[PDB]
């Protein structure tokens, strides 16, 4: 089991953001359930 | 009587031209993005 901390960066759109591994997140920094972010981007299952 | 040169009204036959010098002017470095901006535009650096 490993734990890290790092850095993620996004660009406009910010539809996405990437962590320091080199790994792409498929949705918004800002995707969440207030003040209408549910309607950010998403790639994935409402249950991931 | 006895009068000095400042008692007596001048009138003048020179015809004015008031030049001045251009001034010092000082240009300090300005660039709109550093190489170091440009560089952390990109998203994901493959070196890091």
């Amino acid at each position: 089991c490993i734990v890290e901390e790092v850095d993620a960066r996004s660009v406009y759109p910010y539809d996405e953001f990437v962590l320091a591994t080199g790994d792409f997140v498929y949705m918004s920094p800002f995707y969440g359930y207030r003040e209408g972010s549910h309607t950010e981007h998403t790639s994935y299952a409402a249950d991931r | 009587h006895q009068l000095s040169r400042a008692d007596v009204t001048t009138v003048s036959t020179f015809i004015d031209l008031n030049i001045t010098m251009l001034e010092d002017h000082e240009f300090v470095p300005l660039e709109v993005y550093t190489r170091h901006e440009i560089k952390d535009s990109g998203l994901l650096d493959y070196t890091e």
